[PDB]
DNA sequence: ATCGATGTATATATCTGACACGTGCCTGGAGACTAGGGAGTAATCCCCTTGGCGGTTAAAACGCGGGGGACAGCGCGTACGTGCGTTTAAGCGGTGCTAGAGCTGTCTACGACCAATTGAGCGGCCTCGGCACCGGGATTCTGAT
DNA sequence: ATCAGAATCCCGGTGCCGAGGCCGCTCAATTGGTCGTAGACAGCTCTAGCACCGCTTAAACGCACGTACGCGCTGTCCCCCGCGTTTTAACCGCCAAGGGGATTACTCCCTAGTCTCCAGGCACGTGTCAGATATATACATCGAT
């Protein structure tokens, strides 16, 4: 009788969980009501931004000849991209360290 | 019982290492006491809020989430300890 | 007894990772940072979408509030690409729905 | 004997500590400092191990960022040496000091 | 270019 | 037809003003600043009280969330006095029911 | 018949409107439930902070020999009090101007 | 209608007056084009957000509340125009 | 003929403009600037008169505060003349990333 | 000092 | 010191339009009541926190020699402030009009609630290979000759 | 330029414990349906935003002058670096007691929701006196002598 359940994520073509994102909007005291398209749109944005960071962090891992992403690679990815650095300007990433950066007046004269 | 004078455990060579990561090449001898005052003021602000979250939970233990919320309230969001 | 369930985005971050870099892995500390990042960005967007609904005396957060919150919160190219990704997903969803 | 000139090893130290990500303050001294400060706000507090490590990560990240702004203030005065007046300027322009 |  | 009824704190700011300085008036522009201030401080406290309830899995904002929000938001001795005033009012109200 | 209505402000001993503050807490999507003491405590705090600013601003008006508080007097009140200046550190008061302040190196030598 | 080059309407004596209120005694001649660039970046960021609030409301007029919300987003809360 | 020395009237101007609360930019030039910038984000926008005044109050308050930080930078360099490098330092230490 |  | 001229602050009188107040209305707060589930709290488990000890050895503390950086002086030249005669267009006021902000009335498309059913994803368990460590050689910078 | 020394980099090897996969189960997402009200939207109106004219004069402009500030250079002094030695106590591996964090079950007190007033607060209109303008001139203080 009842149709086999197909997740809203798979209907949207998303990896991120539209059903949980919807619950979190309803439970979060953001508004009296949450429209059906709101969690689909929000899940797609969170998925996009996740892919954006992970792609740059995966590149940093290859540059370091590592198979596995570590917090250093996330820091290098975020701070070397101008827009993610602006999105995450007030964020501290634990165990991230800093970009290699020496002021030119400090380098020795030839 | 009570702790005392632990700010001097922030050693001169430790402050140098932090300045080196900050890209500082040469450090005046007066920086170390100045830096200790700055760090102590910073920790007082974060810990005061983290204890406030701890007492609101009626907990006796300061949790990492209390610190993360204290940092977030102050505009210093930390990633890597939950939340 | 087993511990009570603590939900996280970790499995979905891993699914996205295996699209962008199939051979790459992630450490549990890096995954904890990624989970913190997703929660942060969710809270920012939902918070601005909430205020947008309030400013316009609306009871409902819709995809249109989310789209506007994204344009407020994300820097230039991130906003344009995020808006495209969100619009495509809602278009696909309402066709399959 | 061999000797490096002043600032040669300082530059190697900069290169080293900007590559690494480990925490630079000794953990036990910092933990005692945290507990000493906390005792003014509440007696007989306990700390999760991760709570102290979160404080140390945040504190070192704060001080490192302040030293970068302090270095720019010193270089603005055409100095190489950072001085307390450089910290005090960085703190004031940030709006941390008044 | 930015990611997909 | 008269214009739509728009609420303001103006009458309460004036009632407080005449307790503090009975001979002093206030300009319309200064009153608009005071109305903005009260709305701003309200949203700060209510916003932080909302988070406190959420972090502790409470459905309810109580005077205890308000008191803790005040201790978070107000600096120094300004917090000490505000907490006293809030406690005094709740005590009096509870005795009057 | 019902008793004659008393405002909750009157029971609290407040000038600020406890009933309105309670409605704003309920309507503002802050939590599912608002406890009965919450609007009393919040109204008392908002009243106290209002009185604190108006006292300092009324003094500044009197120091200018003026009967009305204007935005200038609110700015002088806030910026000269360390704690209100810290509470309002990111707030711009329109038509407030700035504190008189000249750096000592700029003054002429004797 | 189209507008162009109105940034030059922020004239040298206007910038000088702002610097005087800022307590500045002596002004390099290069400050004026530097200041115009800074002001133009500030206004672009505020107006972009204010127009975004306007378009979401489906309005054609930018209201003072749209500016006030845009400034609050910048962390530059403005009192005295409502809100 | 009578002259004040360099900087005597500059200090006299500082005292005047710190005492006043008047808006210091001319209103019609600023209004055309606002419209020219908005024209890039949406064509044929209208503005409430109070919307333009809110932008001007915010813009002048921002610039005045930046000049205070810029003056502290100049004085840190032992100058009294503010220079573009001082504006750039102030904005960089603020985190505007100049 | 600090008000009532 | 001295003069004197510039300009600011202090007095007085006129005027006006902003605010302080009163009134009429209605909307939303208060009074009385019920329903039910959020929170208090008491009892329990067992995680993980504090505490103490013994070895090692990494890091801190100390002294010293001297390089180079801070900074105080001085010289000079050109960039800036002060002034004023000329030009611009801001500001004021008045007027005309119509775009569109704001509101009211009506409908229905949408989202909240609900009960039944299922499998997504969570906790726990295990395995092995990515990375940590390390010892040896490569090579690249440094600085003195 | 060249050379010896120190340091960092690179390589091959061992090995271990964290990341990835798997299992199985339970609870939270789906399906299917009803309800009712949020808001789409159409029609109206009257606010206020825009355009324009034109007069006054505040402000902007541009050009002269000269002085005082920027900054370039130099000299001296001592503060900081580099680094070799000694001392400290951080680290860490281990053991132990227990405090209190993190659940349960129970239950009652509190708040949401409803209806019924009814008076607090708003929009509006009005009157007058606090502050703005103006003129006068007493007092400050700047700077040439």
């Amino acid at each position: 009788t009842r149709a086999k359940a197909k997740t809203r994520s798979s209907r949207a073509g998303l990896q991120f969980p539209v059903g949980r994102v919807h619950r979190l909007l309803r439970k979060g005291n953001y508004a009296e009501r949450v429209g059906a398209g709101a969690p689909v749109y929000l899940a797609a944005v969170l998925e996009y931004l996740t892919a954006e960071i992970l792609e740059l962090a995966g590149n940093a891992a290859r540059d370091n000849k590592k198979t596995r992403i570590i917090p250093r690679h996330l820091q290098l990815a975020v701070r070397n991209d101008e827009e993610l650095n602006k999105l995450l300007g007030r964020v501290t990433i634990a165990q991230g360290g800093v970009l290699p950066n020496i002021q030119s007046v400090l380098l020795p004269k030839k | 019982k009570v702790l005392r004078d632990n700010i001097q455990g922030i050693t001169k060579p430790a402050i140098r290492r932090l300045a080196r990561r900050g890209g500082v090449k040469r450090i005046s001898g007066l920086i170390y006491e100045e830096t200790r005052g700055v760090l102590k003021v910073f920790l007082e602000n974060v810990i005061r809020d983290a204890v406030t979250y701890t007492e609101h939970a009626k907990r006796k233990t300061v949790t990492a989430m209390d610190v993360v919320y204290a940092l977030k309230r102050q505009g210093r969001t930390l990633y890597g300890f939950g939340g | 007894r087993r511990k009570t369930r603590k939900e996280s985005y970790a499995i979905y971050v891993y699914k996205v990772l295996k699209q962008v870099h199939p051979d790459t892995g992630i450490s549990s500390k890096a995954m904890s940072i990624m989970n913190s990042f997703v929660n942060d960005v969710f809270e920012r967007i939902a918070g601005e979408a909430s205020r947008l609904a309030h400013y316009n005396k609306r009871s409902t957060i819709t995809s249109r509030e989310i789209q506007t919150a994204v344009r407020l919160l994300l820097p230039g190219e991130l906003a344009k690409h995020a808006v495209s990704e969100g619009t495509k997903a809602v278009t696909k969803y309402t066709s399959a729905k | 004997p061999h000797r490096y000139r002043p600032g040669t090893v300082a530059l190697r130290e900069i290169r080293r500590y900007q590559k690494s990500t480990e925490l630079l303050i000794r953990k036990l001294p910092f933990q005692r400092l945290v507990r000493e400060i906390a005792q003014d706000f509440k007696t007989d507090l306990r700390f999760q191990s991760s709570a102290v490590m979160a404080l140390q990560e945040a504190s070192e990240a704060y001080l490192v960022a302040l030293f970068e702004d302090t270095n720019l203030a010193a270089i603005h005065a055409k100095r190489v040496t950072i001085m307390p007046k450089d910290i005090q300027l960085a703190r004031r322009i940030r709006g941390e000091r008044a | 270019g930015r990611s997909l």
